[PDB]
């Protein structure tokens, strides 16, 4: 009753969820000194570290 | 979807650009037998247990 | 002294900071590489091919 069992599908949504912070971070360094029109949620969210 | 609030609000947006389905990744699917292909080769993950 | 003080940083980890020294222009180019790869990672859907960054960059390729 204390033994819990996790199995894939847990393990890849908090794998996904790290790559989610680690984008964070970048994310929020960009609205840092961003321009207005210019930017989009494309420029700033990366494919590598998600 | 990006918002900008009015600097010196009552909060209100200069311009929401709504950046179509930005690619982040490529996660792996599941065969129907329920094996992953990493490279390749077929492949289970074990359940966990804590 | 922000500008000496920053030149002598950068000009330093080039310079010493790597197991195989390489010349300022091999780095310089190298950093240009990586830029692309960012905008073409998901501008791309995939990310760019082997020969992609090579048009955008003037060079050889």
């Amino acid at each position: 009753g204390n033994r819990r069992i996790r199995s894939v599908g847990e393990m890849a949504e908090n794998q996904f969820r790290v790559g989610l912070v680690r984008v964070e971070r970048a994310v929020k360094e960009r609205l840092s000194l961003g321009d207005l029109d210019t930017l989009m949620p494309q420029d700033m969210i990366n494919a590598k570290p998600i | 979807r990006l918002v900008i609030y009015e600097r010196e609000a009552p909060e209100g947006t200069v311009k929401d650009i709504k950046e179509q389905e930005v690619y982040m990744g490529e996660i792996p699917l599941m065969t129907d037998n329920g094996t992953f292909v990493i490279n390749g080769t077929e492949r289970v993950i074990v359940s966990q247990l804590h | 002294a922000t500008w000496w003080i920053r030149q002598a940083i950068t000009r330093s980890i080039a310079d010493q900071a790597r197991t195989i020294r390489i010349p300022v222009h091999m780095i310089e180019t190298i950093n240009k590489l990586n830029r692309i790869s960012r905008q073409m990672l998901q501008e791309m859907g995939r990310e760019p091919t082997p020969e992609e960054l090579a048009e955008r960059m003037l060079m050889p390729e």
